[PDB]
């Protein structure tokens, strides 16, 4: 049949006689040219940097000239013109978890395999039997259910980004944060077919969290804020600084951690936070890559620090109003809670941890000015 | 002599370091943009190195121009002070007003070379690009073997060296 | 208390499509003249989670049988040396589509309005990312672990030396992003991989296996896995914009041009590296390519998008009648440039001429004659002072670079196409080697503004080039690119300065 | 340098001539002549059974004669002697999920590897400050902390039928159970750690847990009952079934969930759930494993039936009343409890609850006469 | 949000296992020991379950992505010398009751332990045996799925029963490991068995089944070997745990003296015999192997090392050097006139067999290779010759005797080498020795060893009854497992093996 030049000893033969007495360069580290982030070159960086083929005047890039084909009217393939940030080389982003497609997926597999082996343990067990039926009924069915539009907008604001990052590292970081939101976003829907499962009478049709998103009062300010980061924003480095550093990181926090990662527990709900810790981690994880991106690489730029701090700064200020809005409108789901789940207290509570690790993390990094009083008080108006 | 450094770069990074107003980089950058860079461009004499220049040049704006508006003006207005939703806006009727191909092949090429970002904010200008785009490819690909390379190249208007 | 229950991929993916909403800006951020319907439906029914647990159970088992047992069997140096040279072209060249196929399929996610069509085209941008990094594998091995790592070390800055990696860049990254997303769905999908990838890949491996190469097979197969996917991805595509009217006038031009555009460089590029790229044949690289694309493509996948309108290329005849010769066209050319890629070339030796004349009768009386011309007179020998391009511009032969495709040709010496048309506009010269290019020029010139390697290069010496743009290897003097693949008597900086080789603009005789 | 047959030109032209025309045998199967549980052989029980070299005078063996060495004293290796349960086969078990070590070890390395995950994502998320204070240092410290003893006697109880198994089915079933009862006291000890990590003051030293077991009141009755289970029982059948089908179906389900997994996040703690998920995954894996093996095979043998529930209620009466003993001591616990924290309609509902989930999915398999009703007010004589 | 990203490994959880064990009246070992095993006593790798899963399921992952990708693709399983598949047959199959019963082993073991860390030691054993049973197992899978002949692959488990080459192994890798004191379990399988035999075998084995064309078996072993550091690092904590117990001066060295000889008398003629006789290619004389792991690496370096807790070389090990010399040829010798016994097929040792024989074991040639000769001549390849060698061992008065106490057979009258029969009647049984040390085993303790032969067990038997019996035949129901040759053609049948008439005797009823 087939002859193989490994095995079969003619081929084999020939071959060995062709192959030199020892290598032909001793230099057998591919990308030893890219500059590592690590004491080392790591294999992510070696698989990863200077996949894109961009020339030196897009920053960074180490081709010459223009591209063979441009759009009608002349529009680069990429170029500079699609972000307001600049730098002095967009390869230098490393995604600090420095995930290439195979960590990645093997991550991913292992939480689906565990998500499958904890639901099949949940349902023999008769966990379900502590839940409180209201909670689910109304607020995981609904309410929670409604989230689930809010992460499929955020999932899909990042799709220019997958079309226009400027370099490989922030390309496949920037797909890395939309598929985990895409991921929560499907996480939330097999929560609710889970209970349709386990649960007679609970309806896993998307119908009425889809109304609760569309027509609720108490998601309505959150989908005009998401509608405007999906498909209002261009820039794609606006979408994804302002979708991970103001947006979710104000508002998703609080619905995820202080509002139903909270509040579930107290309803028998251990099942809900079962998710919630996949979404925690996962937005733990993608915080770290938009440090990176944002205050250790544009924000920290040598020739273009100020400017970018300017630029985010104006996006922090952009999108602190509509987010500040949704936090404000949701503040209207306590209402809802039964008698005696929660004080004005440990919401006002709740609101200082999101509003506090936001300036920690995001609002300090760039300069920008944020009153956690003020900020804290305009969400409050909300509730009383 | 140089692919990625040379002396034409070299003179041009010494000819942007001195400009210290967003007025004049901004205009420095239109002319060059209508120099330089297009196959309407004024010359062919940068050829080689335009796309970095104008690199620089547009990173010597953008600072300029950050420095100078504020929030709202970095926003909404082009490096010139008009109103990026205005210029989208009438660039767009004009280009819905276009009568062939080779009327929006300009309207679209110029846009490009008056508002390109940092001179148009890039939200405004992408979604220029978005609309003007659309209509100049539903033009141009309209029949597109119909015409006969001979008369094709007359209407191009270019001459045969071979 | 009750049965074990979990929920699987399908169940999920059942309320997908309810996702996405109504709102006044859900629309595509990219000029089309096409619009995606709403309502179209993805025939995988997969979640982010499935999707990951399918692609690390080929990752686990691709990674280990490279840690293990390849590396134990030497399976990177026990491989012939001219296809350890020709996998560090098709690793990183075909890394290059993968990784703009990333971009191309966010454009297409951006693009489509149903959700179901939103996920598909996430599932090829997540496999995408997969096929750019196993790409990249192949050839960070084979830096590793094989007989020459330089060219598999550094191709991601050594590739842009030469003027094969321009056309690469037009087919395989600005082919797929750049202009309408239909178009670019068609470039990638429809032509570029269910006309050339999908088979070559198939076809890498077989000629993998014939050359004693184990990690490509190892590799490319897990990477063809997923094809199947994007096949329905591309058809899909169709099926979504079928029923606009748009489809009906713009379609069969949009997808004419991409199937010239892929072909004008597969043709030749893939037939060079088959046939010059290897020591043992698998099949001659005329039959290859009429299967790929009359039979396979042209024929079969073609017919099945009749029902929408899809007709077969109009340039598919000029295509067969420009291919039988243009890859033996193009290895003269590309062997006479040896000094500005990052592979090690060599002249076919007796057994391969035997084989090139059997298989293309007439192919001796003038490639053959003009390879032994430049063997005796030292093409391969350092001292010779001699580069083929010196035999080029004695014999008045000029190599011009096609300004659409960027594909060099030699009108006055190709036994196939022939054809240079030079133009003037505006105070500059295009040089086309084909009707539907020029075409493609003359409709959109500012689509078109990539400087060739003649124009970059023009008035510098090709050791300077060679030096500036680090062709060298890790000793500092000896060229990566060579005119053979043995071992000993390699050309050094210093033998290509002593040519006194000047680039010169083809053009400006005109 | 070595020459490999498989490679070497000369040595492959030798072993290819060697080489016969086709295959000498057409039976490439592994295990055929094993009788499978499912429709075909599986990788499961071709690579599992009759791996051990029973003679056939061990029910279902398939060598013959005398082990070649026996015990001092004329002790066989493996004999009939050494458990009450008599079968026609041994090697009639297979693990309903299948588990030979490659996906078993698999498993628990997707759960390590996501714990981790999670842990990382909870302490960056700062999720602690919303735990309960006194809830943490009381009853996670000690009382939790303590229960890594009980689940590390269980453990230990599983070392003789792991040298005792009469089959290579039963040996790796009960190796498997034996590992995840040891799994889970580390991953108590490791949350405990994990706290003295992201909490300052937190002890870490199993000092204070281990007082608690050993002189303690709550777990008293659990740890004579444990020590009894470990040490006191020589059957390696009834070692497993009782651990198994009794004392963790009764007490450690009503410990792990209708104490801690029910009131840990009434104190915002939704880090003792985490490795509670895991607890009972575990558990309900086990309970597959252990129906088979008991009611499946030596309960419903067809001709030990009769003797083998006969012998089964016998252990479940002789371990049913230290089990509710262990209950019983540890109703005192809920008296240490915040007041309002639960009521006895609640703590009798959860009790109910583990009672029927052990009537039916144990009590009943072998016929043996379970008073619910009985048995929930023997527990609840010890509320206060 | 706020605070630094944290977690625990396993060297934290680790830290604090020695106190999960507590004390009570009933902690004891519920097997009986001469020993005591103490408490605080620690192990060198700090393993959690979990963190042994992980690394654990890394190997794996790696191992079986080779085996099912690309030596599949490689016709790996198919490209093997045909003497090789041979003896992968035996190997992978006797490796593999080895590995099963060091589970129980390590059972008992974490069973009479006291310190929790000890204890832990011996559970991560515990899997890591359970893992190599599955990874043997999957040897013998592979081949029986992928090979050139899966009849011996494929039933292995249930056709070793018929020969005496099992019993044998039964006693060493399956009795030795599990019967007896925990530490004199421990010695045989942790001291003597893995760190003198079973640790460099594994690496000799990928070593021939490269030379041999084989690549499955190095994918596995190699595996199997990188778990073999803790094991060894567990076999010497036991020592050391028993190291301060004055039972230990009283009894640890006749203890290490008895497992050594249980494990050499089987290992020293049965590993030379695969190795040499069951490979095409050669990559090393018995003789210098064995000297080399026995007596330098073993009862030297390892042995020596744990000479500083009163573990002294054993006093069997002048013996074992003298009975080592030819105990594999006059092994090879039976074992190839008993062939129709096997699950596998053996070949008679060609030109340039016979050739290495004589380089490497003068006077070779003129009595082993001078019977082989003769058997050839007899037609004992051919079918149709109705000729088993064992005709000619009756013949020659030549009686073939089993051990009483090892199971290997053994002809004194024939042997280069030992050469001594002791019989012995005791309460109306018949005992056969070939040496003094399992004689006074068996003098020791009878009730120990009261193992069945196969002479004892199929007497009165003709020899294709017990073959059909015992399933020894391949899926068409009338050839052989075993055979007398590697070749594809003229196979035997259990007709041609019925015309022989061959009749099992007990060679001891002659006294
Ligand atoms: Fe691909
Ligand atoms: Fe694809
Ligand atoms: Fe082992």
């Amino acid at each position: 049949e087939r002859r193989r030049g490994l095995t079969d000893p003619e081929m084999a033969a020939v071959i060995l006689k062709a192959l030199p007495e020892a290598p032909l360069d001793g230099n057998n580290k591919m990308g030893y040219f890219v500059t590592p982030r690590w004491k080392r070159l790591t294999e992510y960086e070696a698989l990863t940097v200077y996949a894109q083929p961009n020339a030196d005047w897009i920053a960074g890039g180490l081709d010459w000239g223009d591209w063979t084909q441009k759009f009608h009217g002349g529009r680069p393939s990429w170029g500079n013109e699609t972000t307001e940030l600049r730098t002095v080389d967009w390869f230098k982003h490393r995604d600090p978890l420095r995930r290439w497609h195979a960590p990645y997926v093997k991550d991913k597999a292992e939480e689906w395999r565990y998500t499958d082996r904890f639901l099949q343990g949940y349902s023999a067990d008769g966990q379900i039997r502590a839940m409180n039926p209201t909670w689910r009924d109304e607020f995981i069915n609904r309410y929670w259910g409604a989230f689930l539009f809010n992460e499929y907008g955020l999932f899909n604001a990042h799709s220019q980004g997958a079309r226009e990052a400027l370099s490989d590292v922030t390309r496949v970081s920037l797909a890395f944060w939309g598929f985990d939101k895409i991921d929560i976003a499907q996480m939330i829907q097999l929560e609710r077919g889970f209970l349709a499962k386990i649960v007679p009478g609970f309806d896993e049709s998307t119908a009425v969290p889809k109304a609760e998103w569309t027509n609720g009062e108490v998601y309505k300010s959150a989908r005009l804020a998401v509608e405007g980061l999906w498909q209002e924003v261009f820039d794609w480095n606006e979408s994804a600084f302002s979708v991970h550093a103001v947006y979710d990181a104000l508002f998703g926090q609080f619905v995820r951690r202080e509002f139903f990662q909270r509040l579930a527990p107290r309803f028998g709900d251990n099942l809900t936070p079962f998710f919630i810790n996949q979404a925690q981690t996962y937005f733990q994880i993608a915080k770290q890559g938009v440090q990176d991106l944002y205050y250790n690489c544009l924000g920290d730029d040598p020739e273009f620090s100020d400017y970018n701090r300017t630029v985010m700064r104006n996006w922090t200020g952009k999108w602190l109003e509509p987010t500040i809005a949704a936090l404000r409108d949701f503040m209207g789901l306590f209402a809802k809670l039964p008698a005696g789940t929660t004080d004005k207290e440990e919401i006002t509570a709740s609101l200082y941890r999101v509003v506090d690790d936001w300036i920690e993390d995001y609002a300090s990094r760039i300069d920008f000015k944020a009153d956690r009083d003020q900020i804290v008080k305009a969400v409050l108006a909300g509730l009383k | 002599l140089g692919i990625h450094s040379n002396d034409t770069r070299d003179a041009w990074v010494n000819k942007i370091a001195q400009l210290n107003t967003l007025e004049k980089a901004a205009e420095m950058l239109k002319q060059f943009r209508m120099d330089h860079t297009t196959p309407f461009r004024n010359s062919y004499e940068l050829d080689n190195d335009y796309l970095w220049i104008e690199a620089k040049l547009e990173e010597k704006v953008a600072v300029l121009k950050a420095r100078a508006f504020n929030e709202v003006d970095f926003r909404h207005k082009t490096a010139f002070g008009e109103d990026a939703k205005s210029v989208l806006d009438g660039t767009v009727a004009k280009m819905n007003a276009a009568k062939d191909k080779w009327e929006a092949e300009k309207i679209h090429i110029g846009f490009r070379q008056a508002y390109k970002p940092p001179i148009m904010p890039v939200n405004y200008f992408l979604d220029g690009e978005r609309q003007l785009g659309t209509r100049l490819m539903e033009l141009r690909n309209l029949n597109y073997y119909d015409t006969p390379l001979e008369e094709l190249r007359k209407q191009r208007g270019v001459r045969v060296v071979h | 208390n009750r049965a074990p229950t979990s929920v699987n991929a399908q169940e999920v993916h059942r309320w997908l499509q309810s996702f996405n909403w109504d709102f006044k800006n859900n629309r595509t951020k990219y000029a089309t003249k096409y619009k995606m319907a709403n309502e179209t439906k993805e025939q995988f029914k997969l979640i982010a989670k499935e999707y990951a647990r399918m692609e690390a159970v080929k990752d686990e088992r691709q990674f280990g049988s490279l840690q293990d047992a390849l590396t134990r069997l030497n399976a990177g140096v026990r491989v012939h040396p001219k296809w350890n040279e020709t996998m560090k072209v098709v690793s990183n060249f075909l890394e290059v589509g993968e990784y703009n196929a990333i971009a191309a399929t966010g454009m297409l996610w951006d693009s489509a309005q149903a959700a179901e069509q939103k996920n598909g085209y996430l599932a090829q941008v997540l496999d995408e990312i997969r096929h750019t990094h196993q790409c990249a594998y192949v050839n960070y091995y084979f830096a590793k672990n094989g007989q020459d790592p330089a060219g598999h070390n550094d191709a991601r800055r050594t590739r842009t030396i030469g003027p094969l990696w321009k056309g690469m860049k037009r087919v395989f990254s600005d082919g797929f992003i750049s202009g309408d997303a239909v178009e670019c769905s068609l470039n990638l999908q429809l032509v570029g991989e269910a006309c050339f990838t999908n088979p070559l890949i198939v076809a890498v491996t077989e000629w993998a296996a014939a050359n004693g190469d184990e990690i490509t097979p190892t590799v490319f197969l897990s990477i063809e896995t997923d094809e199947l996917r994007h096949m329905a991805n591309g058809y899909q595509t169709v099926v979504s914009i079928a029923n606009d009217p748009a489809s009906a006038k713009y379609l069969n031009t949009d997808l004419n041009n991409a199937f010239w555009t892929q072909q004008k460089y597969f043709t030749p590029v893939l037939g060079m590296l088959f046939e010059y790229g290897s020591k043992f044949k698998v099949e001659p690289w005329v039959k290859t390519w009429n299967r790929w694309v009359y039979e396979d493509w042209g024929g079969i996948w073609i017919g099945r998008l009749g029902k929408y309108g899809v007709e077969s290329p109009r340039s598919l005849k000029d295509a067969k009648q420009d291919a039988y010769w243009a890859h033996h066209d193009l290895y003269l050319l590309a062997y006479a440039l040896w000094p500005t890629g990052f592979f090690r070339l060599a002249l076919p030796d007796q057994e391969e001429m035997e084989w090139f004349e059997a298989n293309y009768p007439g192919w001796y009386d003038h490639y053959g004659k003009i390879y032994e011309e430049w063997r005796a007179r030292g093409c391969e020998d350092p001292s010779s002072g001699f580069i083929p391009l010196m035999w080029f511009i004695e014999n008045n032969h000029p190599i011009y670079i096609d300004r659409v495709s960027q594909v060099p040709f030699c009108p006055s010496l190709a036994k196939g196409a022939s054809t240079l048309r030079v133009h003037e506009y505006n105070g500059q010269m295009h040089t086309f080697s084909d009707q539907w290019g020029e075409r493609m020029w003359l409709a959109e010139p500012e689509r078109y503004e990539c400087q060739n390697i003649f124009e970059q290069y023009e008035g510098r010496e090709l050791s300077e080039v060679i030096a500036e743009l680090h062709g060298l290897r890790s000793d500092g003097k000896t060229l990566i690119a060579q005119p053979h693949v043995r071992g000993d008597k390699l050309w050094t900086l210093d033998d290509i300065k002593r040519l006194n080789c000047v680039f010169k603009n083809p053009v400006k005789a005109f």
